[PDB]
């Protein structure tokens, strides 16, 4: 994984070396061409894991969460760069070294041979995200947005770090490769039970969990575009692959474990989207609305089943994408009428049809519309929950419900109805918005011809 | 025909011609507890390094 986590590398003399006007293009230039050769951990096995050293390796669940990741920052660097265009060259660098970090930090993450590796990158992510959100956010309560999210990811990766060397002491390592197949399985004690406790609070808060969501809306509204869209797009899917990773020694006490946590998400899937039919604000409705979608994948791994991992790992990429093309166009919106009411500016389809073509497509994509793959991994998270329990159906059917009424109501109400008469500085779309919103959408509808590299380890 | 010895000559250190044998262990202690093995054998290098969570070397 050395080949990517070097030009990453690269890419900080690549931004401290450059002319005043070029340190954007270059570094778009050479992340999109870090980006292409990400393409070469799709040499996936139907047996064996692609091994590269004692240190890295990539299954067929780190390799789309990588190339999400790679993809992702040129849209970070290009969704970025139009606020700070009144900003100081010298911190525009720190932005992109905080960027870049952030990126070194996750390609290493889901690589994380071991696992206290994966404990001290996925600790390790908090600070470049901290420093972009606390350093160019928005209101004055950003220290607080930024304290709790410090806060629950410490106090609840607390007992993480705790459980992690108890079975470094048991079970004499932490190499998933190795704990594949030395698993012991876990048996029924009140012992074993603060274990699992341990082994996935920080996990749950990552998600996040219902009832533990609170950090989310508040922290996506004080958070600029590339915090929102590194939030939503990886920093919520390091709890679900790190859950992925941890229920292998879990066994068999997350079969009883797993039930208040269970109807925690579930029921929590059918609050946050009654929740966002009842938002003012744009991005807070995108938050819960993420919410909403990663309550299922919590779902889908505690239960365990073949067809709830490739449903979990096909919709954690598909909201990664979707849900980053979201807080894009509420970007787009906030950079013309200046705050995120979503009752503010109406009426935008008579004035931006394009962009009103992008929000359909989003929005579409958010109630998951087949074939996309925001379908394929809701409709197998259903297909698999039906499974652990047939009147699981009534919730999940009434979620899919809510879904489509938020995501279409979003739409009716930024795009549709007579416009509001006193704003008139809406220019028209850009060509550097249009190119996010399409480098969101055409590889979104490119998986779905073929989505079967989005189905993790056991397709 | 007696003689008073002179200065210095009374703490001279004698030697005595005894017939009793010898105390072979006048403190009447037990044995001495066996010490540690020591050290012996090449110095290999260590088996894949510090071994300490994940660093190779
Ligand atoms: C590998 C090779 C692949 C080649 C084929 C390509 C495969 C798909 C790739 C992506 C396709 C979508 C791109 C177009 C939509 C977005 C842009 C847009 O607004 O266009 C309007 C615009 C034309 O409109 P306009 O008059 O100029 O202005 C627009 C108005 O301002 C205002 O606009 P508007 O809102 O009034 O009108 C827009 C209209 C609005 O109408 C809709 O949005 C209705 C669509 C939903 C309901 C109907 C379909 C339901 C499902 C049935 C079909 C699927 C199953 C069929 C299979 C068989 C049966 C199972 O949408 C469309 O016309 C698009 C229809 C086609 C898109 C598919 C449906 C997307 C819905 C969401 C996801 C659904 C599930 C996933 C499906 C994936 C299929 C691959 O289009 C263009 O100018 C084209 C731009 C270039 C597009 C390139 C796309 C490919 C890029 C990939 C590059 C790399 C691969 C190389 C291949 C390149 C091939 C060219
Ligand atoms: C015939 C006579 C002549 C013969 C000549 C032969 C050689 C010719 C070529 C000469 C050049 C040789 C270079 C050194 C050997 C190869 C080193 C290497 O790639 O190790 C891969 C090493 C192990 O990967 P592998 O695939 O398992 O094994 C490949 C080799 O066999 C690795 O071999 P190994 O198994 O023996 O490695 C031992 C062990 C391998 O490591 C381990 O066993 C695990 C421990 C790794 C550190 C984990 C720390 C995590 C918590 C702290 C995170 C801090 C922030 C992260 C970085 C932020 C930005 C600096 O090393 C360490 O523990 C050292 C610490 C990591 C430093 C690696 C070398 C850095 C040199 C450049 C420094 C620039 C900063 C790099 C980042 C350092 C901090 C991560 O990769 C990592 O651990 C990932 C970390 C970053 C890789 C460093 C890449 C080196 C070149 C960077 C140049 C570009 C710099 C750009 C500017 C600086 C950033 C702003
Ligand atoms: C609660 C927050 C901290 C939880 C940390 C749990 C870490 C872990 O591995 O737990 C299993 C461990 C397992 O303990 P153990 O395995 O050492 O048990 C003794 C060993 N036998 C049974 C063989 C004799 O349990 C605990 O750590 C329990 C104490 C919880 C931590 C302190 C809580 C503070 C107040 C709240």
């Amino acid at each position: 994984m050395l080949k990517y986590i070097i030009p990453t590398m690269m890419l900080m003399p690549l931004t401290w070396l450059s002319k005043n006007s070029m340190i954007w293009i270059n570094t778009t230039l050479h992340s999109l061409l870090i980006s292409l050769t990400s393409l070469l951990l799709l040499n996936q096995f139907g047996d064996n894991s692609l091994n590269f050293s004692l240190t890295f390796f990539s299954d067929s669940l780190s390799t789309p969460l990588l190339i999400l990741t790679m993809w992702l920052l040129p849209l970070m660097l290009m969704a970025s760069q139009h606020h700070l265009s009144k900003e100081n060259l010298a911190r525009k660098k720190l932005f992109i070294s905080m960027l870049i970090l952030l990126q070194l930090f996750l390609i290493m993450t889901f690589t994380a041979t071991e696992l206290i590796f994966f404990y001290i990158m996925f600790e390790a992510t908090l600070v470049p995200t901290l420093i972009i959100i606390t350093r160019w956010g928005n209101q004055t309560e950003r220290l607080n947005a930024g304290l709790y999210f410090l806060f629950y990811t410490l106090a609840g990766s607390l007992p993480l770090l705790v459980a992690l060397i108890y079975i470094q002491n048991t079970m004499g390592s932490l190499n998933f490769l190795i704990l594949q197949y030395w698993v012991q399985p876990m048996p029924n004690s009140w012992s074993n039970t603060f274990m699992w406790l341990a082994c996935m609070m920080a996990f749950m808060v990552k998600m996040p969990l219902y009832g533990l969501h609170l950090w989310l809306p508040k922290a996506h509204v004080e958070a600029p575009i590339a915090g929102s869209m590194v939030l939503a797009a990886i920093l919520l899917k390091l709890g679900g692959y790190g859950m992925m990773r941890i229920t292998l020694l879990l066994n068999p006490i997350t079969d009883f474990m797993a039930y208040p946590f269970i109807m925690l998400s579930l029921w929590g899937m059918i609050m946050t989207s009654s929740i966002c039919l009842r938002q003012t604000d744009l991005k807070s409705l995108i938050a819960y609305s993420s919410v909403s979608h990663m309550a299922l994948v919590i779902v889908a791994i505690l239960i365990q089943t073949p067809w709830s991992y490739m449903g979990a790992t096909a919709l954690m990429i598909a909201h990664g994408l979707t849900s980053s093309m979201l807080f894009c166009l509420a970007n787009s919106n906030y950079e013309r009428v200046h705050s995120r009411t979503m009752i503010l500016a109406r009426g935008l389809q008579t004035l931006l049809p394009l962009m009103a073509a992008w929000w359909l497509l989003a929005s579409l994509t958010n109630l998951a519309l087949p074939p996309s793959i925001n379908l394929i991994g809701e409709l197998f998270v259903v297909m698999s929950t039906f499974s652990w329990s047939n009147i699981t159906i009534i919730l999940m059917g009434l979620n899919m419900v809510i879904t489509a009424l938020y995501s279409l109501y979003m739409l009716i109400t930024t795009q549709r109805g007579k416009h509001t008469h006193h704003i008139n500085n809406i220019l028209p779309s850009f060509t550097r918005e249009n190119a996010l919103m399409s480098l969101h959408m055409l590889p979104l509808l490119l998986l779905s011809l073929n989505p079967k590299i989005i189905l993790g380890p056991l397709y | 025909g007696w003689v008073r010895p002179d200065l210095g000559e009374l703490s001279k250190v004698t030697k005595v011609k005894t017939d009793r044998p010898l105390p072979e262990n006048p403190y009447h202690s037990r044995a001495r507890p066996e010490p540690n093995p020591e050290v012996e054998g090449d110095l290999k290098p260590a088996r894949h390094g510090s071994r300490l969570f994940f660093w190779t070397m």
